[PDB]
RNA sequence: UAACGAGAUUCCCACUGUCCCUAUCUACUAUCUAGCGAAACCACAGCCAAGGGAACGGGCUUGGCAGAAUCAGCGGGGAAAG
RNA sequence: UGCUGUAAAGCUGGGUCGAACGGCCUCUAGUGCAGAUCUUGGUGGUAGUAGCAAAUAUUCAAAUGAGAACUUUGAAGACUGA
RNA sequence: GCGAGAGACCGAUAGCGAACAAGUACAGUGAUGGAAAGAUGAAAAGAACUUUGAAAAGAGAGUGAAAAAGUACGUGAAAUUGUUGAAAGGGAAGGGCUUGAGAUCAGACUUGGUACCGGGCCAG
């Protein structure tokens, strides 16, 4: 399998994947962007506080007509949520990549979430029933998630040279 | 087409936007115009709305059918412990308006006013005004220099005063700090008065006399989001109207193809800043007086407090102001009492009030006694009395 | 862990409704092993399964 | 500080149930009692004795008593080092009773 | 034309929030959260005033102006959708 | 990556890929798409939005389980009310 | 119908409706109506084993010419989308012309001839 981003030094990196996960893509994109570039331990503590509603995930792109909260002030937003299913899937993938780094001999206190991204997975179809005998779509929008933990002359003209030389001769 | 019939507009366009006040403390938009020949005096005071009561009064209004006859009147009690003067600000006249030049503070500020400058006082090192307090080191020439600057350049001098909210039954510990303009005398006179009043208490009886007409600055009672029917007093639609009736049926003509600012719309009601004028002072009571609620006709030794205390306020153990009628705000609200901005010589403004009696029955129910002694005299011994 | 069958069998063996069958909460393993009506009869006789008393409708006020 | 402790409290369930949906008054008395034990014992792990559940529900979904006398024990436990155990105290009247440490 | 009538109509008594003139209260919503998650519709899009113009402009011309990201409501406009 | 042609287009560098394909002289046609409320397939914005509100009502504990508002058992509170 | 040979025919939305368990699945009381759906690799060699995880899976490893072929299989366009990087942004954006800035590309010291002859481009 090919990751979207290859690590610069593969010997100091560990990766994890989750494909066809039946979790909301939009929520999972927001929770991945909330911990992109963080220390692994800091992000793990943060995701625990999100599950405990002590802190929130800022919703930045897929946030139309969602509620406002005071727990978004930390990130300079008003729209934030606490997506538990997405947080749990991301925590599972962080746990897996940390196990892979330990199996590589890397140090967990130095690990940083250097790469994480969410792609659309193929939809899962269902049916909903509508007024006047109509059928509509009731699809799921699943997620692919992947992540990587990384341990932390001048050439002058003839007259430009002439001016430079004559200026040196003025200064003795 | 024109309206079939004429009717006045619902509500006033002079109180827009109907939004929440930016602060809970009402701010004096305008102070009384300064007259140099008068003595140096404060123009406003801060108090707390305790509650309402009832009085009986002999009317002095010749030509009225109630002249020399008893009237029963609603009154408002404002708990007003003395304010402490802690600072002074100088203002300069500029082609762009008044501009604060300098603020000089007193050496010592009490904890209740220093809590004003904190959102998290309990987690703080409480460093406010410590270096400034050091500015008074053994000569205070920085302070004298700033005071001389105010004397030399300021045209409007305002004092900084805070309430002693620890003397009220409120659980809030932050004092309320406000600028009160000093009127009367020269600028130098005003600066000398402020300096000599640094860290001193100023009472209500030095700002307001009885029978005065004063204005009240306060933020009214909040009601949250409200529909047009009660926000603007519009007519309810018929009972059989689809999708509801507490609406305005037509919110505009086809053109202008926009909703106009003059149409009543649902939104936040109450909690507005209001300036209410011409409230007569029926009493400037004293906290040390044990007969606050007693008059010359009711000699019952009696405080202003009703039986069981003011509901959701407590007892008024301080100096107080008894105002005629109703003032904006709720109980416990900080209220700004301002002197009148004009000279009223009407009989309502110049009438001398002599109270007959002040109601001190319980406000927590249909109270029927003015005093526990009266209650015991009426009912006799109870089982709990043994 | 799922005594639904045992309660249905006990109701049929005792002859009462399922609402009157008491399965000993401290004997879950033994009841879970009672796969037959014979074993249900044995537990009923031992007191592991109890027929609960009828809820009283007194006729005293009517009388 | 002693981590293992038993005390008897009176809880005013009447003001905590003021205005509450009638079909939610006993469930909310359960939640108010849990929040009461967290307030006093400092533990978010609160366990209710089934005899306490019977006393709460004794008069139906809206028959919760005005005052209940509770015995609350902090005991060693997990993700929570301690827990609070609430069980009822049978008393003649629930009035005039102060908080008491049970030794 | 007695009787009958969820037939049409007028008057009277009783009655009342139909109204004067509104106010208050309950449950379920709406609201906020976890999970789940459609559809209509969609040239491009979306601030006004006047002008001219297929004679009623979001776009053109001339002006007024104009500061991220937004939430609950709302029914003026989109000569809104079907 | 560029070059050529007014243009329709032709050629070329790099990457990907894996079995056929082109220039020129002619022949032939089911031979060139932006539209047809076109056809079939696929995908958006809307949008984490509308919403998931009839039928009185659930609660405590134990068991099981990686995981229990929803499973099982016990205790209670209710309802259908022949 | 049975058996054969062919073509300037079509090349999986084409060619019969049907290249496949197609007159099938499925609908309709019924007469009838009636699809979609081909392609790993030469060969399953279809990933032993270790490790994290409740598991699905992941990470190592292994097979293979290739896993940028893993059965959700040749190639793998566009719409639409994530991440990284670059840039711009006061009630749309997009376009033409012109120049600046930044990036990319190109070219005469030529297939130059013998210190010199002479040449190329930009300018006075
Ligand atoms: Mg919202
Ligand atoms: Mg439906
Ligand atoms: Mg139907
Ligand atoms: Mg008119
Ligand atoms: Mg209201
Ligand atoms: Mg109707
Ligand atoms: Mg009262
Ligand atoms: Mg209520
Ligand atoms: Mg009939
Ligand atoms: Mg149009
Ligand atoms: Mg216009
Ligand atoms: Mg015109
Ligand atoms: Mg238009
Ligand atoms: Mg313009
Ligand atoms: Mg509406
Ligand atoms: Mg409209
Ligand atoms: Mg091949
Ligand atoms: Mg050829
Ligand atoms: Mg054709
Ligand atoms: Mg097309
Ligand atoms: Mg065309
Ligand atoms: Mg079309
Ligand atoms: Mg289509
Ligand atoms: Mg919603
Ligand atoms: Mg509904
Ligand atoms: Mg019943
Ligand atoms: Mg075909
Ligand atoms: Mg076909
Ligand atoms: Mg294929
Ligand atoms: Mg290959
Ligand atoms: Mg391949
Ligand atoms: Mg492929
Ligand atoms: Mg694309
Ligand atoms: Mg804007
Ligand atoms: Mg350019
Ligand atoms: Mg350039």
């Amino acid at each position: 399998v090919r990751y979207a981003a290859t690590p610069a030094n593969p010997a100091k990196s560990a990766s994890a994947r989750g494909s066809y996960l039946r979790v909301s893509f939009k929520n999972t994109r927001e929770t991945a962007q909330a911990i992109n570039g963080w220390k692994l331990e800091k992000a793990q503590k943060y995701l625990d506080q999100v599950l405990d509603h002590q802190r929130a995930i800022p919703f930045r792109r897929y946030n139309s007509s969602i509620g406002r909260t005071g727990q978004g002030k930390e990130f300079g937003v008003t729209k934030a949520r606490w997506p538990a299913k997405s947080v749990n899937f991301v925590k599972d993938l962080l746990r897996n990549a940390q196990a892979n780094a330990e199996a590589k001999g890397l140090d967990s206190s130095k690990l940083v979430i250097s790469h994480i991204q969410v792609n659309h997975a193929p939809k899962q179809r269902r049916r909903t029933y509508r007024a006047h005998g109509r059928i509509n779509a009731y699809q799921s929008t699943p997620s692919h998630i992947e992540l990587t933990l990384t341990e932390e002359q001048i050439r002058l003209n003839s007259r430009q040279r002439g001016r430079l030389a004559s200026q040196k001769r003025l200064t003795a | 087409s024109h309206r079939k019939y004429e009717a006045p507009r619902h509500g006033s366009l002079g109180f827009l936007p109907r939004k929440r006040a930016a602060k809970q403390r009402g701010r004096v938009k305008s102070f009384p115009k300064d007259v140099k020949s008068k003595p140096v005096a404060l123009t406003a005071f801060l108090g707390y709305k305790a509650g309402m009561t009832t009085i009986v009064r002999d009317l002095d209004r010749p030509g009225s059918k109630m002249h020399k006859r008893e009237v029963v009147e609603a009154a408002t009690v404002v708990d007003t412990p003395p304010m402490v003067v802690v600072g002074v600000v100088g203002y300069v006249e500029t082609p762009r308006g008044l501009r604060s030049l300098t603020t000089v503070w007193a050496e010592h500020l009490s904890e209740e006013v220093r809590r004003r400058f904190y959102k998290n006082w309990y987690k703080s090192k409480k460093k406010a005004f410590t270096k400034y307090s050091g500015k008074y080191a053994t000569d205070a020439k920085q302070v004298e220099t700033e005071l001389a600057r105010i004397k030399k350049y300021a045209s409007v001098v305002r004092v900084l005063a805070h309430t002693q909210i620890k003397k009220t039954p409120l659980s809030q510990k932050k004092a309320h700090l406000a600028e009160i303009q000093i009127n009367g005398g020269s600028v130098s006179d005003k600066v000398d008065w402020a300096k000599e009043h640094f860290e001193k208490e100023v009472s209500v009886d030095s700002v307001f006399e009885q029978d005065e007409m004063i204005d009240v600055i306060a933020v009214t009672k909040g009601h949250g989001f409200e529909g047009v029917t009660h926000r603007w007093g519009t007519k309810k639609l018929p009972r059989k109207t689809h999708r509801g009736l507490r609406k305005v049926a037509c919110i505009g003509a086809w053109h202008p193809a926009n909703v106009n600012w003059t149409v009543a719309r649902a939104g936040q009601n109450g909690y507005h800043h209001r300036t209410s004028i011409n409230h007569k002072v029926y009493r400037v009571g004293k906290g040390t007086d044990e007969a606050n609620g007693a008059t010359e006709f009711d000699r019952t030794k009696k405080t202003i407090n009703p039986m069981g205390g003011f509901v959701r306020y407590g007892n008024v153990n301080n100096d107080f102001v008894l105002l005629k009628g109703s003032i904006p705000g709720v109980k416990k609200r900080v209220v700004t009492l301002r002197k009148s901005l004009y000279v009223d010589t009407s009989r309502r403004a110049v009438e001398k009030v002599n109270l007959k009696w002040i109601d001190t029955a319980s406000r927590f129910g249909k109270g029927r006694f003015q005093t526990p002694a009266e209650k015991h005299a009426f009912m006799g011994t109870l089982k709990k009395d043994l | 862990a799922n005594l639904r069958t045992q309660k249905r069998l006990a109701a049929s063996v005792i002859g009462v409704g399922k609402r009157k069958v008491w399965l000993d909460p401290n004997e879950t393993t033994e009841i879970a092993n009672a796969n037959s009506r014979s074993a249900i009869r044995k537990l009923y006789k031992n007191g592991t399964i109890v027929k609960k008393p009828e809820t009283v409708h007194s006729r005293s006020r009517a009388r | 500080l002693q981590d293992v402790v038993t005390r008897e409290y009176t809880i005013n369930l009447h003001k905590r149930l003021h205005g509450v949906n009638f079909k939610k008054r006993a469930p909310k008395a359960v939640k108010e009692i849990k929040k009461f034990a967290t307030l006093h014992m400092g533990t978010t792990d609160v366990r209710l004795d089934p005899k306490l559940n019977i006393a709460i529900w004794k008069r139906g979904v809206q028959g919760v008593e005005n005052r209940m006398r509770l015995r609350i024990s902090r005991k060693r436990n997990a993700k929570e080092k301690l827990f609070a155990y609430v069980e009822p105290v049978i008393v003649p009247s629930t009035k005039g009773l102060q908080t008491v440490v049970v030794e």
